């Protein structure tokens, strides 16, 4: 009866779940297993550029910890 | 050979696509239009076959002539048929569209709509029942199914 | 005629937007705050003729800050001479100008 | 060739102007103005003016040029040498400026123009935790009381004037 | 660079789809049609109401543009002046709407 | 790597709108005591494929257009502004993270009417031109009311960033402090996309009747993508979900369910009411919606000031 | 001082009002069935 | 007055509701005691750097350290 | 000065020459005028954002709105012309030669 419309809604729900999951997995994969950094203002971009310039890899997501000091 | 099989499968694919998505353009002339709308009713439900209800004449495939075609009306029907995209089919439903019916000997009635447009399926009745018109639509689907356009193109 | 209604009535309508070294939201400074400030404190109250003949140095400095004619002219000269010596083969770029510097921070 | 991106965009900008300075038809002139507006929004986007670029897209293109084309559709009923001639002429002079300023890096017509990229005159600092242009616009209510008053009175008077003069009686 | 790439991808997918839709059944062989709407011979008469609602939309859109930066402006230090100017802007918008209402401006396209 | 993200954004849009046509037919049919398509595939799952292959092999109309440039360009702009408009959507992370995503979407909403205008102009029939003018007027009027409602809701939010709407809705939904704005926003998005009971071209002519089967299909894809995205925008704006930074799939499933319910509500509204007249919907906007919009705009300007509830800029 | 060029120039009207120098008609075809000929004024 | 108000509540409820909301919005900030809290919340946000002052020798009110008791306090914002 | 200043000034110049030579219509001249206003907008905001003039960022929006309001007025006048001679041709606006 009324549940025969559910395969179409299931297909639509799969097709709408795909882009968000894909974007989250791509962001985690391309940024060292973490969230993509949000740079909405110039200060956050300055911090991101400082991490990229301090990593030694030219990758901002390789975070240098306390082992890199004397 | 390979090419004959390829064009046979392609012809089957396009035949299924054309026959499973028929969009009809009815002609609400007379009694047979009321019986057509009774076929579109929830009991018989043309829409479950992919046959939509009241499609526009500018995008429709099949024209259903349901009613009596008079002398004052036939040029409009021919204009509508000429402004329809190919591939197109015409279904004559009821006795009036087939051979005039009750008003065959009238001075102002076209004795059959086959004098104006070429007709593929003739549905007899006065009015033919909604099951009869649905059976005619299914028979038109069978007629579309056994088309051989690509086989003729490859053979020529 | 210029009827100074604002100065007679003591109201402020458009003086906050006239110049560039004025009070700004969040005290954001412009790129030529000091030059225009120096030009304004020169030319205050000495008249237009004395302003245009007495501190032309400050106005030239402010215009140079504003449009940067001489700066990009010097940059054009440096880049043109560098390209000419690169074509003539007597000059090469150092490694720190090529992208292997491992910069400061 | 990437570093000249704004300059490259600017070429399309003036090219779009020759799209409607020749005046081929109001529909094609409107299309050229739409292309020029999008290109100018991109130009101001590359300078940090995001709110002003979206002002260009929201108010110029989607607000005013829509009304211009909407009134165009009520005239110039649907169905030249001079249009193509001045288009070719303007394109030829425009590429002459491009070639000259890319050749000798310093030209003049009325003012002295430099042939370097647009990236040189940029600022090396950081604005902090805010966008300077955003707070500059946001100071419309805190500082621009008089400007708000005269603009609102102008818009109200414009509404009155518009509905008055088209009455015809 | 990401936004330009996305815009170019959307644009090129759109023109690929338009070219496919406009040219794929063109290679089929069919029969042509003659060169021949209720108002074919009649000219289009002008209507003042559509132009009036167009200009009304334009003026309200301009006042919307003036009213837009309120989320940024709410973080100010002159809160009384900001509140007064915002309320004055919306009040002038409502006054323009009411004056258009009273003078039969919204007639037959209400 | 980024182009993979773009493709995984844009191809499910086309799949979703094809199966939205299927879901519309099935749900509409079951609401009027019959069935939808269940013959072509198993429960009609092969119906959109058959419709697409049928529509792409039909003979093109080839109308006698006054201009061919506008005739080509209207589907171009329609599809481009249908697909570009999905990118700043925070699901829960956007494809392009922008500071002014709401303003971006409003700009493309204002820009989308040129497809209607150029389609009306390119057709040689002047009746299609009249219908296009009426559709353009309706779209720009509801654009005005959309802009004011969005301004008030974002003034509650405090910034134009679309991802901040998830943060500002962590405790409670925004349908609780802004339900009149929610109702009027829903009706305005209904009337924006020429959705029932606000469509006029179907009733007594269309602007896109002169287009071929292919371009009509592309216009259909653009319109249905706009419908789905508008429902997603309403879900993000008013009915935000719980977001866990370690499991984004929770937010994805939650807002997917909510936007599916809102799209089903769109189809449900389509099969319940008679069509509005043109002057009646003008009366609904300019004499009913707009005064309440201005009053609620004043209320939402003044409310955070008097409650010490001003949201942060960042 | 009339010349050859300004020989056809007429004086303006005394009230400065010039002479002012239609109803739309539609034909809805048979596309039950009915043909309507309508005369509108907007 | 009461007959007129009931009449417009009978004919035009939308305009009555809009005018009531607008009047509430225009008279309520002048009566709510929380506007000053908004003012000093907007004042206390540190957008810029608090640049230190040179110690001339007599400034008892200004602090010498961030954790010193001098300077403004923020317990009211912590509690509210 | 910069290259984009030359390009924007040239755009303003060609739109001015487009305005000053009427071809047949008046809508085309109105479009040329709005092109001039757009070039003024772009030049002003480029100069303002280059020099970090903070308060002056409030200005070009006004430069839009006022001029945009003027555009609406112009459209109305065109419609009045279209109500008299049935077309927006400029060669009908010569009733005041005598
Ligand atoms: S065939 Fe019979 S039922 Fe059908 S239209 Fe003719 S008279 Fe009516």
């Amino acid at each position: 009866m009324w549940f025969e419309v559910l395969p179409g809604i299931a297909v639509m729900g799969v097709c709408l779940f795909i882009p968000g999951m894909a974007t989250a997995r791509i962001h985690r994969f391309s940024n060292g297993g973490r969230e993509k950094r949000v740079a909405h203002y110039s200060y956050q971009w300055y911090l991101m550029e400082r991490d990229r310039r301090v990593s030694g890899v030219n990758r901002y997501y390789v975070s240098k910890g306390l082992e890199n000091i004397d | 050979s390979r090419g004959e099989y390829v064009v046979a499968k392609l012809d089957d694919l396009i035949n299924w696509a054309r026959r499973s998505s028929l969009w009809p353009m009815t002609f609400g002339l007379a009694c047979c239009a009321v019986e057509m709308m009774h076929m579109a009713a929830p009991r018989y439900d043309m829409d479950r076959f992919g046959v939509v209800f009241r499609a526009s004449p500018r995008q429709s495939d099949v024209m259903i002539v349901a009613g009596t075609l008079t002398n004052k009306m036939a040029p409009a029907l021919r204009k509508v048929y000429d402004q329809m995209p190919e591939p197109r089919y015409v279904v004559s439903m009821g006795s009036c569209a087939n051979g005039g019916g009750y008003y065959h000997y009238s001075y102002s009635v076209v004795r059959g709509c086959d004098r104006i447009v070429p007709v593929d399926i003739y549905v007899p009745g006065c009015p033919p029942t909604a099951e009869a018109l649905l059976y005619g639509i299914l028979q038109l689907q069978k007629k579309i199914k056994r088309e051989k356009r690509l086989r003729i193109w490859y053979r020529r | 005629p210029f009827f100074d209604v604002q100065k007679k009535l003591g109201v402020d309508l458009d003086h906050w937007m006239t110049i560039q070294s004025a009070e700004q939201p969040h005290r954001i400074p412009a790129r030529c705050h000091a030059f225009e400030k120096e030009w304004i404190e020169c030319a205050h109250g000495i008249g237009s003729i004395r302003a245009e003949k007495e501190c032309k140095i400050e106005f030239e400095d402010f215009r140079e800050c504003l449009l940067r004619q001489k700066t990009m002219k010097r940059l054009n000269a440096i880049k043109r001479q560098r390209d000419k010596l690169i074509k003539e083969g007597k000059y090469t770029p150092p490694p720190h100008h090529s992208g292997q510097e491992d910069l400061r921070p | 060739m990437m570093t000249y991106i704004v300059f490259i965009l600017s070429i399309i900008f003036v090219m779009g102007f020759v799209g409607f300075s020749s005046k081929p038809s109001p529909i094609y002139g409107g299309l050229g103005l739409i292309v020029s507006g999008g290109v100018g929004c991109g130009i101001v986007l590359n300078f940090g003016g995001s709110f002003l670029g979206l002002m260009v897209f929201l108010i110029y293109l989607g607000g005013m040029m829509v009304v211009f084309g909407y009134t165009t559709a009520m005239a110039t009923e649907q169905y030249n040498k001079v249009v193509l001639g001045t288009f070719i002429t303007g394109l030829l002079m425009e590429f002459l400026m491009v070639y000259y300023v890319l050749k000798d890096k310093e030209v003049e017509i009325v003012f002295k123009f430099n042939g370097m990229g647009d990236w040189v005159i940029y600022d090396t600092g950081d604005s902090g935790f805010f966008s300077e242009e955003a707070m500059g616009i946001a100071a419309l209510y805190s500082y621009g009381t008089w400007l708000v008053i005269v603009t609102g009175w102008s818009l109200l008077i414009g509404v009155v004037v518009i509905m008055e003069i088209t009455r015809g009686n | 660079m990401n936004l330009m790439i996305t815009l170019l991808t959307n644009f090129t997918l759109a023109t690929l789809l338009v070219t496919i839709a406009f040219w794929l059944p063109q290679l089929n062989v069919y029969s042509e049609k003659t060169s021949p709407d209720p108002m074919g011979s009649a000219r289009l008469p002008f209507s003042m109401k559509f132009f009036l609602v167009a200009i009304t939309f334009l003026l309200f859109d301009l006042e919307i543009a003036l009213l837009l930066p309120l989320p940024w402006a709410s973080q100010t230090t002159n809160l009384n002046t900001m509140l007064t100017m915002a309320l004055l802007l919306i009040f002038l918008l409502a006054v323009s709407l009411a004056y258009e209402w009273t003078q039969k401006g919204l007639e037959w396209t209400e | 790597m980024f182009m993979i993200n773009v493709l995984t954004l844009i191809i499910p849009i086309l799949l979703a709108v094809a199966f939205l046509t299927l879901v519309e037919r099935k749900v509409l049919g079951y609401m009027q005591f019959r069935k939808g398509p269940n013959v072509v595939g198993p429960y009609g799952l092969l119906q959109p494929i058959a419709d697409a292959i049928k529509l792409f092999i039909k003979e093109p109309l080839r109308p006698a257009t006054s201009s061919i440039s506008m005739f080509i360009l209207a589907p171009i702009l329609a599809l481009t502004l249908a697909l570009t408009m999905w990118i700043p959507l925070p699901m829960p992370y956007p494809l392009i993270n922008m500071n002014l995503g709401v303003l971006f979407m409003l700009a493309m909403s204002s820009l989308a009417v040129y497809s209607i205008l150029w389609s009306g102009w390119a057709s040689n029939s002047k009746y299609a031109l009249i219908g296009a003018l009426r559709a353009v007027a309706q779209t720009i009027s509801y654009e005005v009311t959309l802009a004011i409602i969005l301004l008030s809701v974002l003034l509650m939010n405090g910034s134009f960033t679309l991802s901040t709407l998830i943060i500002t809705q962590e405790q409670v939904w925004l349908i609780f402090p802004a339900w009149p704005l929610a109702m009027m926003w829903f009706i305005s998005t209904l009337a924006e996309t020429n959705r029932a009971p606000f469509d006029l071209t179907e009733g007594e002519s269309g602007f896109n009747v002169e287009y071929a089967a292919g371009p009509f299909a592309l216009f259909f894809m653009a319109e249905y993508a706009n419908i789905i995205m508008m429902n997603i925008f309403t879900t993000t704006l008013f009915l935000g979900a719980f977001h866990n930074p370690y499991m984004p799939e929770l937010y994805t499933i939650n807002f997917t369910i909510k936007s599916l319910l809102l799209s089903i509500t769109f189809l449900w509204i389509r099969a319940s009411y008679p069509r509005f007249r043109y002057d009646q919907l003008m009366h609904l906007l300019w004499k009913n919606f707009l005064p309440l919009t201005l009053a609620l705009c004043m209320w939402h300007v003044s409310l955070p000031i008097l409650l010490s509830s001003i949201p942060p800029q960042t | 001082y009339p010349t050859k060029e300004t020989a056809h120039w007429k004086p303006p009207p005394w009230n400065d009002v010039d002479p002012p120098k239609s109803n739309l008609t539609l034909n809805f075809g048979p596309q039950g069935v009915l043909r309507l000929v309508m005369e509108l004024s907007g | 007055v009461a007959a007129f108000l009931k009449n417009v509540w009978a004919k035009e409820p939308v305009l009555v509701a809009s005018f009531a909301i607008a009047g509430l919005a225009v008279i309520l900030p002048t009566l709510s005691p929380y506007t000053k809290y908004s003012l000093m919340i907007n004042r206390a946000t540190p957008y810029n750097y608090p640049v230190p002052l040179r110690d001339d020798g007599n400034m008892p009110d200004v602090p010498s350290h961030p954790q010193d008791p001098q300077g403004p306090s923020l317990e009211w914002l912590k509690r509210l | 000065m910069s290259l984009v200043y030359m390009n924007i000034m040239m755009a303003f110049t060609v739109s001015l020459t487009g305005l000053l030579m009427y071809r047949s219509h008046l809508m085309s001249s109105l479009l040329c005028l709005e092109g001039m206003m757009l070039s003024l907008f772009i030049l002003a905001t480029l100069m303002i954002l280059n020099s970090h003039f903070t308060l002056a960022s409030m200005m070009p929006i006004i430069l839009l709105v006022f001029a945009a309001c003027e555009a609406a007025l112009g459209l109305s006048l065109l419609v009045m012309v279209s109500n008299t001679y049935g077309t927006d041709y400029v060669q009908n606006l010569n009733l005041l030669q005598c």
